């Protein structure tokens, strides 16, 4: 049989063992870390690992040069010998092509800059730059500097110096021509003004001007043609063999990871460890073992199966999000109506963007792999837009009517004149309807919170978690005495007094050394109420901006207003989007009050495992 | 957890290694005794 | 499972070794037989010479 080595954590010893036991692997026996010692890699093993890293790196190097890097999930099993022989010709060829290319590009950059001055300068003293009798010194002057330089030279060098200049479109390249042995004096004069000698890089700088000028003119013409070719040969090599490198990269990487695995396990850096045996047949088999609701749930099953604390499933989160999330969309005239269209561009395809190619083949701004992952997300968006179109007629219950309100289904001048969601009675009930769901979520998090300390068997969490839920009851009690006054809520004016005893009476049994801090527990209650209220009311506000964007905001309303309002409407669209996206972050802002405060959830101030925001990114 | 696994291979591995030392020693001793005795006869014969 | 069997994969490498050194404990003995033997070929010829010499002397004396 094949020997196989296993690791896991101490906490899941039994759950890991049961799963492995089932999977294919048989003869599972535990091993403590002292047993794992002395099975650290021999020097030969470390040399294979070093070499596997070179191949990994070496591909990253070749593949980056050649063009773009792409990491596939497709390796190609090969030897040490096979992978290194593959890599050596292409890296060599490509290294060589990129070097030419850099030299070609630097030469162009200098030649493009300095051809016109050197031409001018060479011309001025033509055939007198290679004479010993006369000395030439080139230098650049701006219009501003030219008088100063001339004065300085003239006093220094009398009237037996020659200052000539010729233009080039902007300043003047100037040449001063002086006798041999009058060089020091000539220089000294330039140095006092702050002007210094122009010399180019390499052989050209050192060559007579006439040679330097002829050659620069030649390099500017030649380079762009040769650059084109080198870039072409390099493109072909990527095109044909970018895959070869990518497949070496993946394979090489798998071997590096395997040998690293054995060095870690060997130093007794995994707490629960197993040894077992699999026949050759069993070896694959071990590795082997309404859409809105079902679809995200089947991917979440992978997190059902790995618990980490006294926590329960992270799955209650998704159906709390959905009603509240759909009800941020409530327009029906140029808000939800426009947004319908948006859905199709993410769940179909567009080419009206540049960084985004065709979505149907998985090509977006986001990385090509990430884009294939967020298909599910894009669907979950599509389901949100769809349901929002329905809750846009729910809103139009409170608008449209031919007798209850003073605005028809569609007036014949312009659709929508004045909104009729400005009735006082109508706004309050839609806010109070919304509040009721926030309350349901307060009970559900703290009831699980208690069950958490019961099955994690820390009484200090149980006791604190039970007590805080008493305060909700007081909070609601007190509200009723003010929402109904004494006409209603005189059925909770006496229970409230005792509701207050419950908040503190269980919490004190754990003692606790910050009694004030209970104020902040009451803060969390309050938020679920305010956020659901903001979710309705701020949602409704979204619609009331659309008054002046695709509704009467010109004349008294008339036929012309229909096609006149669209001036302001388009300008209004980007403004509208930004504030309504702000509301859609409320579901997650709500979730995190409870989730990261260990209300039947994994998190509690830090600790591995993602925020649900990132989970839902892909699901 | 199970100390049984790692104990019972260690003390079977220790025996395998001791048994390697055994037949290495019980051989080198012999080879020298044989060579000692061959040449003894080659002294016994040479003088005779 | 391999546990007791785990030990037979070593006892097979460390049996390869012990046979390679019983393939040297044979080579050593070969060379030592070819040595012991050659010390008596020299013994044979030198005595033969001293017996050829002793009878030749005793003839010239006679």
């Amino acid at each position: 049989m094949e020997k196989l080595v296993l690791a896991g954590p101490k906490g899941r010893a039994k759950e890991l063992l049961q799963s492995l036991q089932q999977a294919g692997v048989v003869h599972l026996e535990t091993l403590r870390p002292e047993a794992l010692s002395a099975y650290q890699l021999s020097p030969e093993e470390r040399a294979e690992l070093r070499r596997w890293e070179a191949v990994s790196a070496g591909a990253e190097h070749t593949l980056s040069l050649l063009g773009l890097e792409a990491e596939p999930a497709r390796p190609f099993p090969e030897g040490l010998e096979a992978a290194e022989k593959a890599l050596s010709p292409i890296q060599a060829h490509a290294e060589g092509l990129t070097r030419q290319k850099q030299e070609l590009e630097e030469e162009l950059a200098l030649a493009q800059a300095y051809l016109e001055p050197l031409e001018r300068l060479a011309a001025l003293a033509h055939g007198l730059d290679k004479s010993p009798f006369l000395r030439v010194i080139p230098f650049l002057l701006t219009e501003k500097e030219l008088p100063l330089v001339e004065e300085a030279l003239r006093k220094a060098l009398e009237d037996r110096y020659l200052l000539a200049h010729e233009a080039y479109a902007g300043g003047v390249p100037a040449l001063v021509v002086v006798h041999r042995k009058e060089v020091d004096q000539a220089k000294a004069a330039l140095s006092r003004a702050g002007v210094a000698e122009l010399r180019l890089p390499g052989a050209l700088g050192e060559l007579p001007l006439s040679e330097a000028a002829r050659r620069l003119k030649e390099r500017a013409e030649a380079a762009p043609r040769e650059l084109s070719e080198v870039r072409q040969h390099l493109a072909k090599l990527a095109r044909e063999s970018a895959s070869t490198l990518q497949s070496l990269w993946t394979r090489a990487q798998d071997e590096v990871a395997r040998l690293k695995a054995l060095e870690e396990l060997a130093s007794g850096r995994f707490g629960f460890a197993l040894l077992g045996y699999v026949p050759v047949k069993a070896k694959p088999k071990v590795e082997e073992a309404n859409p809105p609701w079902v679809k995200p749930f089947e991917l979440l099953v992978s997190f059902l199966n790995t618990p980490k604390y006294g926590t329960f499933d992270p799955t209650p989160v998704v159906p709390i999000f959905f009603p509240f999330w759909f009800g941020m969309i409530v327009g029906d005239i140029g808000y939800a109506l426009l947004f319908y269209l948006v859905g199709r561009w993410l769940s179909g395809y567009v080419k009206r963007n540049e960084p985004l190619v065709i979505d149907l083949f998985a090509l977006k701004l986001k990385p090509p792999v990430l884009a294939k992952l967020v298909y599910i997300l894009n669907w979950m968006v599509f389901w949100t837009v769809v349901w929002g179109l329905i809750y846009g007629e729910f809103f139009g219950t409170f608008l449209e009517h031919l007798g209850v309100f003073g605005t028809p289904e569609h007036p014949g001048l312009i659709p929508i004149l004045i909104h009729r969601i400005d009735t006082a009675k109508t706004a309050n009930l839609l806010i109070l309807l919304s509040v009721a769901f926030g309350v349901v979520m307060v009970f559900a998090g703290l009831i699980l919170r208690a069950y958490l300390g019961l099955k994690h068997r820390h009484m200090a969490h149980f006791w604190e978690g039970v007590g805080y839920l008493g305060g909700l009851l007081g909070i609601l009690a007190l509200a009723a005495s003010y929402l109904g006054n004494l006409q209603a809520g005189w059925l909770s004016a006496l229970m409230y007094l005792g509701f207050g005893v419950f908040l503190l009476s269980v919490v004190m049994s754990s003692i606790w050394l910050m009694i004030p801090e209970i104020f902040t527990q009451a803060g969390h209650i309050l938020s679920h109420i305010r956020i659901y209220a903001v979710g309705a009311a701020g949602g409704i506000l979204a619609g009331l901006l659309t008054d002046v964007g695709f509704a009467m905001a010109e004349r008294l309303g008339l036929i012309g207003v229909l096609l006149g309002i669209v001036v302001a409407g388009v300008l209004h669209l980007l403004i509208l989007l930004l504030t309504t996206l702000g509301h859609m972050l409320q579901p997650i802002r709500l979730i995190w009050v409870e989730f990261f405060t260990k209300f039947g959830f994994y998190e509690e101030n830090g600790r591995p495992y993602r925020p649900f925001k990132s989970v839902r990114e892909t699901q | 957890g199970l100390i049984k696994s790692l104990a019972e291979k260690e003390k079977q591995l220790l025996e395998r290694l001791e048994a390697a030392k055994k037949e290495a020693e019980e051989r080198v001793k012999r080879a020298e005794a044989e060579a000692k005795a061959l040449l003894e006869e080659a002294e016994a014969k040479a003088k005779a | 499972k391999l546990e007791a069997i785990l030990s037979q994969e070593v006892e097979a490498e460390i049996q390869a070794l012990l046979q390679e050194a019983e393939a040297k404990a044979e080579a050593v003995k070969r060379e030592a037989e070819e040595k012991a033997k050659a010390l008596l070929q020299a013994r044979e010829r030198a005595l033969e010479a001293q017996y050829r010499a002793a009878l030749r002397r005793a003839e010239s004396a006679g």
